[PDB]
């Protein structure tokens, strides 16, 4: 298990949140083991996925589409980042894998796994057993949510993945069905002052709701693997959203319309950047061949960032504080991604999707951004009141920015972060249980 | 306040003082003063990004690095000794670095290391432990720092 | 020791493997 | 009692309080006083000098790397102080005085100030037809058809030299060119007494240049 050594993705919307579960009588290097083997399957196609019936998640929709999962194990704090996923939905997770080795009966495993997590969408669990009986391979292979593999999860994994992305579609298609009637209002609205406004240290109604509407529909495509189609509800969704002067929602419509552009470029497919996005941020109608996509992403980002910028007096739709950081981490590992190679070719594009580091590399003459436009970026985490929020933003921001300045070579200023890491770590009033990464950590330092 | 040191190649450092204004003569208040090593220490490597560069003067580098209101400005010599220092707020500004005193301030500083580096008993290891030259680098504080 | 006698062990069934807040 | 004491860590010091004591160093300027001397005693201390190595020393290597040791504590104070000397363009020295000479940063521009500054201070006249030999990947060379400070010594072998090669050592050492200088001796153009220090540089400094 990886813990605390986040690096986010670029991607990280598009992908998929799956919290997996050691139902039985596990160890922690097995369970550790499986689930590390479990994610490396997360690329599922759409075209070995069996269709739906309905036509707005149909897996017949799209002869690519990838899929993503991201499988994880850290229960996050619910019931207080439960209030933003009316803002946006991916943050919710939303599939369970629970991996069971005890020979019992599914029916109750599974029931008693719904009444633990109600708030969960699509329940479903995996036999890791050694020559189960015939008695229960019935049982088991009759419904669906239930799978079975041998030990080691190498008999049917990819089957069994394919069947997991089977059920996700018709969950998630169940869930925005009861989803679609809903006011939507913004996450300040929701809990007042229980969401920090991000202090630095540095005929109105209508239209503004079907614009609401149109971009969570989109941002539902977007999650549930079906692009191009997104593509062409962002447009009109952001282009309704600007005349209507809701600067935080349209935000986030840029952000993700941006992310359509990077995965559309990851599964080549021509596109043309629309005239709303071309209007709204310049660039410095036309396909993507003759522009550097990089410096599209670029603009795109810090126009999202201006608009979080100055959507912070409204006193009840501003943009919360962990989704500005954590959006501020994304747009700088995305940079430290480009600072890489002199081209922006499939190699990167894997890197950034896959999230493979390459610890050093032969450094190529002229990159895409110099190593210093990083850092000055990277300087804009800490004009934000960093030791207020609470320890999980605290882990992730601190080591993301450590990994940064790794991978950039600044090694005393990856000490200087760690340090900092390491007091916010102590400064926390509740105790925490041991992990063998603090170990890495200390020894690292 | 301001905090001001001189680092040699091997990264530890020769000289160490910290130079109040008679308002808050408790300097930095508490917690910056336990932060000044590590944030001098982090601007080190920007410095020394900065020591090997095309692009007039290059001795004075002026303003390099940004922290809570520190302005951090550096200076490299010829034996890659590096003076350092980070300016902090009178607990409330957005303070600013003059670009001539802080220059003519290095320039007698670095005059002072070079005439205190002749004499045969001094390591560049060794510290430079003589009260004269503390003496002196306060006396010109005085005189140009503020 | 610890590092060892942490490797092996029963795990909370119908919990995370690490949580981080109470 | 006011010193650095690094142990304890910077001490707090009052802008607003200052009474001065006599160096005696420090009080002393070092503008540029000429005391020109004879070159007979500089020539006794030389071999004096090499006889006290001499003893001390086992072998060559162990004379080699005292010697160079010995020249390697003059270079470091030479290389801070002449370039400040040059900065100056015609009591405090910092009250005379606008900008400096840049760094010397590159390869080139600090060989070529060996060449030109360093060589005029320590013997009078500029050095002879500074090369590099295009030849293996990278060799520089300083030569000099009559070594001042080993004029004296004989023989047709040379190792009571490395004194200057010392210089040059710590010189380049100091500037961040880490180098393994060592000299030769090769009679070219009718003098005997001609001499080269070949320098050549680390793989550093070689992927630093490109």
């Amino acid at each position: 298990m990886n813990i605390l050594k986040h690096f986010p993705s670029y991607v990280g919307p598009s992908k998929i949140r799956t919290l997996v579960i050691p139902i039985g009588h596990w160890t922690r290097k097995e369970f550790n083991n499986a689930v590390q083997k479990l994610s490396e399957f997360n690329e599922i196609h759409l075209s070995d996925v069996t269709p739906i019936d309905s036509p707005i998640f149909t897996p017949q929709g799209f002869p690519h589409g990838k899929l993503f999962f991201d499988f994880l194990t850290i229960d996050h704090d619910d019931a207080l980042e439960l209030f933003l996923y009316d803002f946006e939905p991916f943050r919710k997770t939303f599939v369970i894998i629970g991996l069971v080795n005890d020979y019992s009966d599914p029916l109750t495993n599974l029931n008693f796994m719904k009444e633990k997590y109600p708030t969960l969408i699509s329940p479903n669990l995996v036999y890791a057993s050694s020559t189960p009986t015939k008695e229960l391979e019935q049982t088991i292979d009759t419904m669906e949510n239930v799978f079975a593999s041998s030990p080691d999860m190498q008999k049917n994994i990819e089957t069994i993945m394919c069947d997991i992305a089977r059920n996700f579609l018709t969950a998630l298609n169940s869930y925005y069905s009861s989803y679609k009637h809903v006011t939507l209002r913004s996450p300040g609205a929701i809990g007042g002052n229980a969401v920090l406004k991000t202090t630095l240290i540095r005929n109105r109604s209508q239209q503004k709701s079907l614009g609401r509407q149109m971009k969570i529909l989109g941002n539902f495509q977007l999650l549930a693997g079906r692009y191009v189609d997104a593509l062409n509800s962002f447009v009109d969704a952001i282009t309704t959203l600007y005349k209507v002067r809701d600067y935080l929602w349209l935000g986030s419509a840029l952000d993700g319309i941006s992310i359509c552009f990077l995965l559309l470029s990851y599964l080549g497919l021509s596109y043309q950047i629309p005239q709303i996005v071309s209007l709204i941020c310049p660039v410095e109608n036309i396909d993507v061949e003759n522009i550097n996509l990089p410096l599209l992403i670029k603009c795109i980002s810090d126009k999202v960032l201006y608009y979080y910028d100055l959507s912070l007096m409204h006193n009840s739709e501003y943009a919360p504080q962990v989704v500005y950081c954590e959006f501020l981490l994304k747009t700088l590992t995305f940079m430290t991604s480009c600072y890489k190679s002199s081209e922006f070719s499939k190699d990167v594009l894997d890197n950034i999707v896959k999230n493979q580091h390459r610890a050093l590399s032969d450094i190529p003459n002229s990159p895409m951004f110099p190593r210093f436009e990083v850092y000055f970026y990277s300087n804009k985490l800490f004009e934000l009141q960093l030791k207020e929020m609470q320890v999980e933003a605290q882990i992730k921001i601190y080591s993301t920015m450590a990994e940064v300045y790794r991978l950039l070579g600044y090694k005393r200023k990856q000490l200087f972060v760690l340090r900092l890491l390491m007091v916010a770590l102590l400064a926390t009033p509740n105790k925490i249980a041991w992990h063998p990464d603090y170990r890495t950590l200390i020894d690292t330092i | 306040p301001q905090y001001f040191a001189i680092i040699g190649k091997k990264d530890n450092p020769v000289y160490e003082i910290e130079f109040t204004n008679a308002e808050n003569p408790q300097g930095f208040p508490q917690d910056l003063k336990e932060l000044n090593p590590f944030i001098l220490h982090a601007s080190l490597d920007i410095v020394e990004d900065l020591q090997w560069q095309i692009n007039t003067d290059n001795c004075y580098l002026g303003k390099v690095d940004h922290f809570y209101g520190l302005a951090i400005t550096a200076y490299i010599s010829y034996s890659g000794m590096k003076f350092v220092m980070i300016h902090g707020n009178s607990a409330n500004s957005s303070v600013v670095i003059d670009d001539n005193n802080m220059r003519s301030f290095y320039q007698e500083v670095h005059e002072l290391y070079v005439k205190t580096l002749m004499n045969p008993f001094y390591k560049i290891t060794d510290p430079i432990r003589s009260p004269a030259f503390d003496s002196r680098v306060r006396t010109l504080a005085r005189k140009h720092l503020s | 020791t610890l590092d060892k006698y942490s490797s092996e062990e029963i795990l909370p069934s119908f919990e995370p493997v690490y949580s981080w807040s109470s | 009692s006011d010193g650095y004491e690094y142990t304890v860590g910077p001490k707090q010091a009052i802008t607003s309080e200052t009474t001065y004591i006599p160096s005696r160093i420090y009080s002393e300027s070092l503008l540029f006083k000429r005391q020109e001397a004879s070159l007979s005693a500089m020539a006794f201390l030389f071999q004096e000098m090499i006889s006290q190595l001499h003893r001390t020393c086992k072998t060559a290597g162990d004379f080699e790397t005292k010697l160079s040791d010995y020249g390697h504590n003059i270079g470091i104070r030479l290389l801070e102080l002449l370039n400040f000397r040059a900065s100056v363009s015609p009591e405090s020295l910092s009250n005379y005085i606008t900008k400096m000479r840049r760094r010397d940063l590159k390869i080139l521009d600090i060989l070529q100030f060996i060449h030109g500054t360093l060589w005029s201070y320590l013997f009078n006249h500029v050095s002879d037809d500074l090369v590099k030999s295009s030849e293996r990947d990278n060799e520089y060379m300083i030569v000099d058809n009559f070594p001042t400070l080993t004029q004296f010594i004989p023989g047709e072998n040379v190792s009571c030299e490395y004194f200057v090669c010392g210089i040059i050592k710590g010189f380049l050492f100091n500037a961040g060119f880490p180098c393994g200088v060592t000299a030769h001796r090769m009679p070219q153009g009718g003098h005997s007494q001609r001499t080269v220090y070949l320098i050549q540089f680390d793989r550093q400094v070689l992927d630093r240049e490109g």
